[PDB]
């Protein structure tokens, strides 16, 4: 028999997030995820923490009781989750600027930003809400406090890809995700207005989608799937960028999780099932093809990076 | 003096003046002292783009003057002037450094001089996205203060960032302009080389956005000529010097307008003496768009207020329907015959109703004009017109062209509605969706029985006829270039759907004509288009441009294709696809069905199980998805012998194509109705009796060469 020779014409772009020693670099394979048989994986996929810019209420009690003493500030969070994890990055969700809960004005969560991002070492990923036009002035905001950082900005979708592309990779020499519904065309779309623009593959990274095990899953297994078939076999250069995943900002928040032992008694521990939930959409992302996934329990870190290790090493 | 010798001239005095004032630096300061402007990464910005040296002592700013004279060839040719231009602004400066090199703080408010690093990067993001939609250059003096406030006071009200230099900057101040880096109107200094603080926006732009590296001094200029809305506004006499640095705002692409009597040069130098319309003939000058915030009418607009019914005892007025004549068009006109934002109504308006309902004819005529606007464009720009209108609440207008009628509720009367407004919002909405094909828009609105019947029959009903005559006529041959359509990927992940005058898109709503005008309005959208060169088969539709754009778009999946065969490399299906044609060999024919067939087909199976085999973007030779306009095409299956071989087709799709599917058999030379030879299922659905059917009527598809 004949061993599987493929052999890929095109290479996923590297990106740098961060400064410093701590600084890490996205993408750079050529080959299939975990396909060191068949040549050259560019980087470890990367495993970074979720914290909040305000206290978690909604999170399940296991969490709460890990980040009791440091939830309250974001900054004593930050350092809390750098110390003793010490995870790759730390995405800082600012949650307070949702204009559908505690609406907050973008100085603040900017003030929040540039507060964590200077008493961390690790790169910063600050995140924003669901709302494109809040996100526009929020990010413009942030980008202008937290300069000299090389911060990864998320949520550049095509409704605002300008504002937050110009305050972001052009102004404030920052890093920005162009995020995508679950399309490899819409996928291709964004990459190229960021081209036209003036951003290139250097200069941002991709979100082609997050959703958790179950909820729409092979939707997201397949756009990861024809995404790296087209950027490598196909040598298609407007989808040659590493792509990051916020896995728990999906996993974490569907019933098979949320719900505690007394609500589902058969079902168990609650923080057991938070853990495997987050695994298993951490791992089926990493199969399919992104370089980097946002979780937040502790243990589904360590799980995960055991993983990765495992199957890279 | 002509143009050319003013422009060199002044930059020989800009060079003159450059020499004295460095001069007095090496003087005072020493050849070792330090040049810099404050808070710059750039150096001196204009030297660092065309040279790509930054300039640190006195030393160094004298030995820029260099620059400046090898920028100054005293030859007639349209270069050198450019170049002598940027002569002018680099020796302005030079002029400027030594001026923070002479005195620790050369400005006094209300003058910025500088504009630090940070600044622009503050204004860079509006620069960007278009919340400034450009930079108005204001230097001289106008005659009077109430003139300049006027003109300033426009721009900033229109969100442009507007600079200011020489006398209008005290001219402001005596017409109370509120000037700030936050209120968008910023005065550099009175002399004219502060201009030069405004051009180095625009260069250290090209630097910082642009990513472009000093001594890149042509991609600078292409940068700022293409991304920089900058321009600049001329006002009273204008020396040499100022006409010099004029030039050097041509050389980065910026258009120069004036009050004064100078060589027009068309797009680069203008004369308006009118101070009325000088804003207006910048903006057009610049290709300046402003966007309208908020539609001018006192009902609420939303997208959500579609599909109202309102109630028929509160229709004050209705018009159209079998009661009324109205009708819509959008039309293309020269800029000379529709003017900007004109909203006429003719007639009685819907005030003069006393009584619950209403009734009187209604005759919308809008005129569009721009640069890239067509004909063709203008069916689809009037399609929107039945959305735009339904996003009013009160009033619901369904129809086509001259079958629509309209409904006006008494609420929207209550709240102040009008037959303006509707051209309000029209004008609104046609700058916003199509403001990339679109530059202006004039509604009319008719109301008068004569005025309406009229300009229906002098606009309307021609305009109606030409475009069913080109929908018609348009074939393969005539036209140079298909189109490919992905649309379908998301769920067929190797479909590419070729739309082609006489082929239109499976799914039915996509035809070439839309294809266009979707690759015209939305350019990296899902219509691209695809050159018709490198011939294979005519017959059978083989272009080598062809199947290397079907094999690029399917990311490799489909490698070669035929448009006008199904059983050499044909076409794939994604699932839209409201008819499905399949071979049947001992028929030596060709049967159909439509998805709302139930029952079973000659071939043995139903709607689902071909839908099942065919689509899915899989390349399955025999069977064939498209939609209903496909069947009467002279490019239905052109490689097999044409849609002479349809044997089987059901009785209601039957009857909805015998009209054109005889008139295209005709066109093959067979009998006035040709659908009578084709088997309906009432009359046979087994094979068997399919084909005693079939030698029976003597179809033509028995007597043909075998279909495989
Ligand atoms: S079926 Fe219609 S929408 Fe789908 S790809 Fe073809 S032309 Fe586009
Ligand atoms: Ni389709
Ligand atoms: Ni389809």
């Amino acid at each position: 028999f004949k061993k599987p020779t493929q052999k890929f014409s095109g290479k996923i772009g590297e990106v740098e997030i961060g400064t410093g020693e701590k600084a890490l670099k996205l993408g750079g394979e050529s080959v299939l995820p975990f396909y060191t048989f068949d040549g050259d994986t560019g980087n470890t996929p990367k495993v970074g923490m979720e914290i909040l810019d305000v206290y978690p209420e909604d999170w399940i009690d296991p969490l709460k009781d890990i980040y009791k003493d440091v939830a309250k500030d974001p900054v004593k969070w930050a350092q809390f989750v750098e110390e003793k994890y010490s995870p790759d990055f730390i995405c800082l969700r600012l949650i307070s600027a949702d204009p559908n809960g505690t609406d907050a004005a973008p100085e603040d969560c900017a003030k929040t930003a540039k507060a964590v991002v200077e008493a961390i070492k690790t790169p910063l990923v600050v995140a924003g809400t669901g709302n494109h036009e809040k996100d526009a002035k929020l990010f413009e905001k942030v980008a202008q406090e937290t300069e000299g950082h090389n911060i990864l900005l998320m949520s550049a979708v095509e409704d605002n890809y300008k504002s937050v592309g110009a305050a972001g990779v052009m102004a404030y020499n920052d890093k920005v995700v162009a995020e995508s519904s679950v399309d490899i065309n819409l996928a291709k779309q964004i990459n190229i207005l960021m081209n036209q623009l003036g951003i290139d593959n250097t200069k941002f990274v991709d979100n082609v989608g997050c959703a958790a095990g179950g909820y729409g899953y092979e939707y997201v297994i397949s756009t990861l799937d024809r995404v790296k078939l087209a950027a490598l076999g196909q040598d298609d250069k407007t989808l040659q960028v590493p792509i990051i995943s916020p896995v728990s900002f999906e996993a974490c928040k569907v019933k098979e999780a949320m719900d505690s032992e007394e609500d589902s008694p058969q079902w168990g521990s609650q923080e057991d099932r938070t853990v495997s939930m987050e695994v298993a959409t951490a791992s089926g992302v990493l199969a399919s093809g992104t370089d980097a996934v946002i979780l937040r329990h502790p243990k589904s870190v360590e799980v995960i990076r055991n993983f990765i290790k495992e199957l890279l090493g | 003096m002509n143009l050319f010798q003013t422009v060199f001239t002044g930059s020989k005095q800009a060079l003159a003046a450059a020499e004295g004032i460095v001069k007095q630096a090496v003087d005072e300061k020493g050849r070792d002292y330090k040049v810099a402007f404050p808070d710059t990464a750039y150096s001196l910005p204009v030297i660092f783009a065309a040279t790509g040296k930054k300039i640190t002592n006195v030393g160094e700013l004298e030995g820029a003057l260099d620059i400046v004279r090898s920028l100054i060839v005293e030859e007639e040719m349209l270069d050198k002037l450019l170049n002598s231009g940027l002569a002018t602004a680099v020796a302005a400066e030079i002029i400027e450094a030594a001026k923070y090199v002479l005195s620790d703080a050369p400005y006094a408010e209300p003058c910025v001089g500088f504009i630090s690093d940070p600044i622009i990067r503050s204004l860079g993001v509006p620069l960007v996205t278009g919340d400034i939609p450009g930079v108005a250059v204001i230097l001289g003096e106008c005659p009077d203060s109430e003139t300049a406030a006027k003109i300033i006071k426009d721009y900033q009200s229109k969100g442009l960032l507007t600079c200011l230099v020489g006398k209008v900057i005290d001219q402001a101040i005596e017409g109370k302009v509120k000037m700030g880096l936050d209120l968008r109107v910023i005065p550099l200094g009175y002399d004219v080389t502060s201009v030069i603080h405004v051009v180095t926006i625009a260069i250290r732009a090209a630097l910082i956005f642009g990513g472009i590296k000093g001594g890149q001094l042509n991609d600078i200029l292409k940068y700022t000529a293409e991304r920089v809305p900058a321009f600049v506004n001329a006002f009273g006499p204008l020396s040499e010097l100022v006409v010099s640095a004029g030039a050097g705002a041509i050389a980065l692409g910026f258009p120069v307008l004036t009050d004064q009597v100078v060589p027009e040069v068309p797009t680069l130098l203008l004369t308006q003496k009118d101070y009325d319309k000088m804003v207006k003939t910048s903006l057009e000058a610049r290709n300046i768009k402003i966007k309208i915030t908020e539609i001018p009418i006192p009902v609420s607009f939303a997208a959500a207020f579609e599909g109202e019914r309102i109630r028929k005892n509160d229709m004050l007025a209705e018009f159209g329907g079998n009661k009324t004549k109205a009708w819509e068009l959008v039309m293309c006109a020269d800029q000379g015959e529709v003017e900007d934002h004109k909203i006429e109504v003719i007639g009685p308006d819907i005030d003069t109703i006393d009584k619950a309902p209403g009734r009187m004819p209604l005759g919308m005529l809008i005129k569009v004009s721009g640069t890239n606007m067509q004909k063709d464009f203008e069916p689809v720009l009037e399609r929107r017109l039945h959305y735009f209108l339904n996003y009013i609440e009160g009033v619901m207008h369904v129809g086509q062209r001259n079958l629509t009628w309209v409904r006006i509720g008494k609420e929207a009367f209550e709240k102040g509605f009008r037959l303006k407004h509707f051209g309000e919002v029209i004008y609104a909405k046609m700058l916003d969706e199509f403001g990339s094909v679109v530059d202006k828009c004039e509604v009319t609105i008719i109301t008068d029985p004569g005025k309406a019947e009229e300009l229906e029959g002098k606009y309307a009903v021609p305009r109606y006829k030409e475009r069913d005559a080109r929908l018609e006529s348009l074939v393969d041959e005539k036209v140079d270039t298909f189109y490919s359509c992905n649309l379908c990927q998301s769920f067929a992940p190797a479909h590419v759907c070729i739309v082609t005058p006489e082929r239109l898109g499976l799914c039915g709503a996509v035809s070439w004509l839309d294809a266009k005008a979707t690759l015209e309005l939305n350019p990296t959208g899902p219509c691209q288009a695809v050159p018709k060169e490198g011939v294979v088969d005519e017959n059978l539709g083989i272009w080598e441009k062809v199947n290397e754009t079907v094999s690029k778009i399917s990311q490799g999946a489909v490698t070669s294709v035929t448009l006008y065969s199904i059983l050499q490399d044909p076409m794939t299906s994604c699932g839209c696809f409201e008819c499905i044609t399949g071979i049947m060999p001992e028929a030596n024919g060709v049967v159909m069905v439509n998805r709302e067939f139930g029952a079973t087909t000659p071939l043995g199976m139903t709607f689902g199980e071909l839908a099942s085999m065919t689509g899915g973007g899989v390349q399955t030779p025999g069977f064939m998805g498209h939609g209903r306009q496909f069947i009467a095409s002279k490019k239905f299956m052109k490689g097999e012998g044409g849609l002479g071989r349809i044997v089987w087709m059901p009785k209601e799709l039957k009857d909805f194509v015998a009209e054109k599917l005889n008139k295209t058999a005709k066109e093959l030379y067979n009998i006035d109705n040709f659908a009578d030879m084709i088997c309906d299922e009432t009359i046979a659905t087994e094979s068997e009796e399919v084909v005693k059917f079939l030698e029976e009527k003597g179809h033509p598809a028995l007597k043909m060469d075998p279909i495989m």
